[PDB]
C-alpha cells in the first residue's frame, strides 16, 4: 500500500507562515485525492482541506479558508500545505491522508505519521542552572539531556 | 413527456487554452494536460550533496595539477562535486612543451571526487647531493620574480657534477597515486652543461605498469614565452603497493608533490562561465542548475547528477483531459 | 460538530458502543466513517460507508447509522483497544467540509544574586503561578510540579 | 473523433459541470443542474494517471554525462564520438516526440469512448420510458423527480416502476 512521508518538525512565530510537504510512494501521479488534517493536543482531528488529482481543485474548511493553500507537484509525487498568519493555536500535529478515490470525503484510508508545528513568540534559547535538587530555566524549544518540563507564561520551558 | 423532464449526458469544458498535437491534428485545445519538458535553470553553478565544485577559474587542469604559480588559490583544494574550467582557463604549462596523454589524464580525473596531496620527494631531504634552485624561471613568474611549479622540483647541477640519482617511492596510501614529472629539452646547450653538468644524459622512470627512458633532444626551437627550450610533462597512476623509480643524469623535472586519489561516480569536468553560488541542486548543467522532476529537458546535454533526459524538442505537452469545447 | 460521549469502558470480552450524534446536514444525508487512535500514532480507519471494514480490521468492530446518529460497536473487548475513537462525515451545510466528532476515550479495566526568586514545589507518587500537569511515572503513579515566580 | 460523441452527436462541453470529466445535466419541476459521473471519471483518471506514469517509467533520468577531449591527430575517433552522441540524441528526440503524439491521439479517443459508453449505458437503462431528443439528451415519458434522476445516475433506474405511466404518454402521440 501507499506510504505517505511528511517533512520535518517546524517552529514558527505568530504572524508567519509554514509550508509542510507530503510525498506519496509509487506513482508519481495519483488517481486519488489527498487531504490535510491536523490535531492540537489533546483535541480531536480537524480537516483542513484537500486537493483532487488532475483537476487540481481544492476545498477548504471554513475555519482555514483564506489562510491555507494546498498545492501539488505531480511529477514529484508531492502535495503541500501552506498555512499563513499563524497563531499559537495553530500548534498541532499535521497529517496528510489519502482518500480512496479522486474526490475529497470523510474516508481517509492511509495517513502519514504526522509532523509537528509549534507556533510561539519565543526565540531559541539555552538554559541557566540553579542549586536547590536542581533547577533548569529558561530554554526553548525542546531537548535531549527529573520532573517533566513546565512551560512558562514567557513561552520558555522550566523543568526541575 | 407528458411534463418534459430530461436528462442529458455530457462532458467537461473549461477556460484552459493549452494545446496538444496529435498525429491527425495539430494545436488541439484540451481541458487538462501536462508539460514533460523542462526548459528552465537558475543560471548558477551549485553544490551537489553539499559539496561545492572546484572552480579552476583562470587555470586549466594542467596548471592545477602541475602547480602553475598563478593557480596558488587551488593548492588547498582536496574535494569537489565537479570540476569547472571557464572560457578563460589559460594558465596551464607556463614553461612550454607537450603534456603527454593529457586527454587521457582528463578522462581519469573525471571520476576523481577528492584527493590527498602529499610531498612525495620532499625538497632538500630526498636530494642530499643535487642542487635545488635556479630554475626557477621567469616563464613561470610570481610577484615579478622567476618562480616554478609548486608540485614539480627543477633539479640542477651541484657545481659541475651530477651523479646518477635513483629515487624510489612505495605506495602505502591504500589507493592510486597520481605522479607527475617533466623532462626538460634545452636549446643549443651549453645550457645542458650549465644546468645538468653532463652532456650525454638520460631520464628513466619505471614501475610494473609503466616503463620509459627519455633522451634529451637539445635543439633550436621558436621562442614561446621568452623560452626556446621546451619541457614535456608526464603522469602515471601508481597502483596500491607498487613502486615507482626515477633514474637520471640530468634533465629531470622531478615530482615534489603527488596526489592520492579517491574515485567516485557521478563527477566530471565541465566548461562553464556561469557563476558559482551557495545553492544546492541534484542536477547541474553548464548553463545552470535544474530543479525539476520532469522526464525531459532541453537545456544542455552535459549534466552532473541526476537529470532529466536531454532532447532537442522545444515542446512536449501530453494530454490528460479531453478536447475543450466551452462554446458551440 | 458531531457529539460523542467523552468516555466508555468495559472488561475483556465485554461490549461497548460509542454513539455519534449530528444533524440533517451531516450524518442525516452522508456516510459515516470511524477512526481509531492509539497514543503517538495517526488515526487509523476502522469503518467507512457507515458499516464497511477495511482489510486488517476484524469483525469485532462494526458500525451502524440511523437517521441523524451513528454507532460504533466493539465486542470481545481487548486491552489493545484502549484508545480514542472519532466519527467523521461530510457536512454539506455552511460550506461543504469533512467534520469529525469530538472523540471518545475507551478505557479497558544564586538566582537571588541575579535579582530573581522562584519557589520550587516538586510533587510525586499520588494516584504568579505556573503548575506542571500530571505525567505518569514509569512507578505507574502520577508526578507533577508548581513554581511561584504550597498546598 | 473515433467514437462520434465529443465534438459529434454531443456538440459541446459543459463549463458548468465541475466535479468530473463526464456526467449529467437534468431538468424537472424541482429545477435544473449538473452532476459529474464519479465511476466513469474515476476509471478515466485511473487510466490516464497510469498512462502518464508509464511514460515516466520508460524514460530514465540521465546521470552524469560530460564531454571528452581529443588531440589534433584523433579526428577519426573525435568524429566517431560525435556521431554516437548525435545519433542517440536523434533517436531519443524522435522517441519522445512520437510517443507524445501517438498517446495524445489515444487519450482524446479514450475520452470520446467513455462519453459514448456512458450515453449508451443510460439509453439502455431507460429503454422506451424516455425518448432520445438529440445532443445526448433524453426526455422521460413520465415524471422524473430528483430521486428518480439520481437512480438514473447511479445505475439503479426502475424501468417497471414507470412503464405504465410512460406507455400511456408514449401512446397518446
Ligand atoms: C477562467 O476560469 C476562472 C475560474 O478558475 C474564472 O474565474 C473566477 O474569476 C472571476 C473573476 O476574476 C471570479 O469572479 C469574481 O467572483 C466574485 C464572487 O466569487 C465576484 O464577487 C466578483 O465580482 C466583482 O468583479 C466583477 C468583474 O469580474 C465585477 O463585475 C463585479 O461588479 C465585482 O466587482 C467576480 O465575479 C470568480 O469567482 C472566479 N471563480 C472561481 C471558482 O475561482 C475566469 O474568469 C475564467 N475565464 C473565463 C473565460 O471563464
Ligand atoms: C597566465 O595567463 C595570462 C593570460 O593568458 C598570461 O599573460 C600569464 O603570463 C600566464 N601566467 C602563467 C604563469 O602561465
Ligand atoms: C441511488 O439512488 C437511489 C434512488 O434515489 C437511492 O435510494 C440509493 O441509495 C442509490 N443507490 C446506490 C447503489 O447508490
Ligand atoms: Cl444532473
Amino acid at each position: 500500500e501507499v506510504q505517505l512521508v511528511e517533512s520535518g518538525a517546524e517552529v514558527k512565530k505568530p504572524g508567519s507562515s509554514v509550508k509542510v510537504s507530503c510525498k506519496a510512494s509509487g506513482g508519481p501521479f495519483r488517481s486519488y485525492a489527498i487531504s490535510w488534517v491536523r490535531q492540537a493536543p489533546g483535541q480531536g482531528p480537524e480537516w483542513m482541506g484537500g486537493i483532487i488529482p488532475i483537476f487540481g481543485t481544492t476545498k477548504y474548511a471554513p475555519k482555514f479558508q483564506g489562510r491555507v493553500t494546498i498545492t501539488a507537484d505531480d511529477f514529484a509525487g508531492t502535495v503541500y500545505m501552506e498555512l499563513s498568519s499563524l497563531r499559537s493555536e495553530d500548534t498541532a500535529m499535521y497529517y496528510c491522508a489519502k482518500h480512496m478515490g479522486y474526490q475529497v470525503r470523510e474516508t481517509m484510508d492511509v495517513w502519514g505519521k504526522g509532523t509537528t508545528v509549534t507556533v510561539s513568540s519565543a526565540s531559541t534559547k539555552g538554559p541557566s542552572v540553579f542549586p536547590l535538587g536542581c533547577l533548569v530555566k529558561d530554554y526553548f524549544p525542546e531537548p535531549v539531556t527529573t520532573f517533566p518540563a513546565v512551560l512558562q507564561s514567557s513561552g520558555l520551558y522550566s523543568l526541575s | 413527456a407528458d411534463p418534459g423532464d430530461t436528462i442529458c449526458i455530457g462532458y467537461h469544458a473549461n477556460n484552459s487554452t493549452d494545446t496538444v498535437d496529435t498525429v491527425l491534428e495539430k494545436n488541439v485545445t484540451v481541458t487538462h494536460s501536462v508539460n514533460l519538458l523542462e526548459d528552465s535553470h537558475n543560471g548558477k553553478l551549485c553544490k551537489l550533496k553539499g559539496i561545492a565544485p572546484l572552480q579552476l577559474g583562470k587555470c586549466n587542469i594542467a596548471g592545477w595539477l602541475l602547480g602553475n604559480p598563478e593557480c596558488d588559490l587551488l593548492l588547498t583544494a582536496s574535494s569537489w562535486s565537479y570540476i569547472v574550467e571557464t572560457s578563460n582557463s589559460e594558465n596551464g604549462t607556463c614553461y612550454p612543451g607537450d603534456f603527454i596523454d593529457y586527454e587521457e589524464l582528463r578522462e581519469q580525473l573525471s571520476s576523481v571526487s577528492s584527493f590527498e596531496k602529499f610531498e612525495i620527494f620532499p625538497k632538500t631531504s630526498s636530494w642530499p647531493n643535487h642542487e635545488t634552485t635556479k630554475g626557477v624561471t621567469a616563464a613561470c613568474s610570481y610577484a615579478g620574480a622567476s618562480s616554478f611549479y609548486r608540485n614539480l622540483l627543477w633539479l640542477t647541477k651541484k657545481g659541475s657534477s651530477y651523479p646518477k640519482l635513483s629515487k624510489s617511492y612505495v605506495n602505502n596510501k591504500g589507493k592510486e597515486v597520481l605522479v607527475l614529472w617533466g623532462v626538460h629539452h634545452p636549446p643549443t646547450g651549453t645550457d645542458q652543461q650549465s644546468l645538468y653538468q653532463n652532456a650525454d644524459a638520460y631520464v628513466s622512470v619505471g614501475s610494473s605498469k609503466y616503463n620509459r627512458r627519455f633522451t634529451p633532444e637539445i635543439a633550436a626551437r621558436p621562442k614561446v614565452r621568452d623560452q626556446a627550450g621546451r619541457m614535456n610533462y608526464y603522469w602515471t597512476l601508481l597502483e596500491p603497493g607498487d613502486t615507482i623509480t626515477f633514474e637520471a643524469t640530468g634533465n629531470l623535472i622531478a615530482p615534489w608533490y603527488a596526489f592520492a586519489l579517491n574515485r567516485g561516480s557521478g563527477s566530471g569536468i565541465i566548461t562553464s562561465d556561469a557563476p558559482v553560488h551557495d545553492c544546492n541542486t541534484k542536477c547541474q548543467t553548464p548553463h545552470g542548475a535544474i530543479n525539476s522532476s520532469l522526464p525531459f529537458q532541453n537545456i544542455h546535454p552535459v549534466t552532473i547528477g541526476e537529470c532529466p533526459k536531454y532532447v532537442r524538442s522545444t515542446k512536449l505537452r501530453m494530454a490528460t483531459g479531453l478536447r475543450n469545447i466551452p462554446s458551440i | 460538530v458531531l457529539t460523542q460521549p467523552p468516555s466508555v469502558s468495559a472488561a475483556p470480552g465485554q461490549k461497548v458502543t460509542i454513539s455519534c450524534s449530528g444533524s440533517s446536514s451531516n450524518i442525516g444525508n452522508d456516510y459515516v466513517s470511524w477512526y481509531q487512535q492509539l497514543p503517538g500514532t495517526a488515526p487509523k480507519l476502522l469503518i467507512y460507508d457507515n458499516n464497511k471494514r477495511p482489510s486488517g480490521i476484524p469483525d469485532r468492530f462494526s458500525g451502524s447509522k440511523s437517521g441523524t446518529s451513528a454507532t460504533l460497536g466493539i465486542t470481545g473487548l481487548q486491552t489493545g483497544d484502549e484508545a480514542n475513537y472519532y466519527c467523521a462525515t461530510w457536512d454539506r451545510r455552511p460550506t461543504a467540509y469533512v467534520v469529525f466528532g469530538g472523540g471518545t476515550k475507551l478505557t479497558v479495566l544564586e538566582e537571588l544574586q541575579a535579582n530573581k526568586a522562584t519557589l520550587v514545589c516538586l510533587i510525586s507518587d499520588f494516584y504568579g503561578v505556573e503548575t506542571t500537569t500530571p505525567s505518569k511515572q514509569s512507578n505507574n503513579k502520577y508526578a507533577a510540579s508548581s513554581y511561584l515566580s504550597c498546598q | 473523433g473515433l467514437f462520434g460523441a465529443i465534438a459529434g452527436f454531443i456538440e459541446g462541453g459543459w463549463t458548468g459541470m465541475i466535479d468530473g470529466w463526464y456526467g449529467y445535466h437534468h431538468q424537472n419541476e424541482q429545477g435544473s443542474g449538473y452532476a459529474a459521473d464519479q465511476k466513469s471519471t474515476q476509471n478515466a483518471i485511473d487510466g490516464i494517471t497510469n498512462k502518464v506514469n508509464s511514460v515516466i517509467e520508460k524514460m530514465n533520468t540521465q546521470f552524469t554525462a560530460v564531454g571528452k577531449e581529443f588531440n589534433n591527430l584523433e579526428r577519426r575517433i573525435e568524429n566517431l564520438n560525435k556521431k554516437v552522441d548525435d545519433g542517440f540524441l536523434d533517436i531519443w528526440t524522435y522517441n519522445a516526440e512520437l510517443l507524445v503524439l501517438l498517446e495524445n491521439e489515444r487519450t482524446l479517443d479514450f475520452h470520446d469512448s467513455n462519453v459514448r459508453n456512458l450515453y449508451e449505458k443510460v439509453k439502455s437503462q431507460l429503454k422506451n420510458n424516455a425518448k432520445e431528443i438529440g445532443n445526448g439528451c433524453f426526455e422521460f415519458y413520465h415524471k422524473c423527480d430528483d430521486a428518480c434522476m439520481e437512480s438514473v445516475r447511479n445505475g439503479t433506474y426502475d424501468y417497471p416502476k414507470y412503464s405504465e405511466e410512460s406507455k400511456l404518454n408514449r401512446e397518446e402521440i
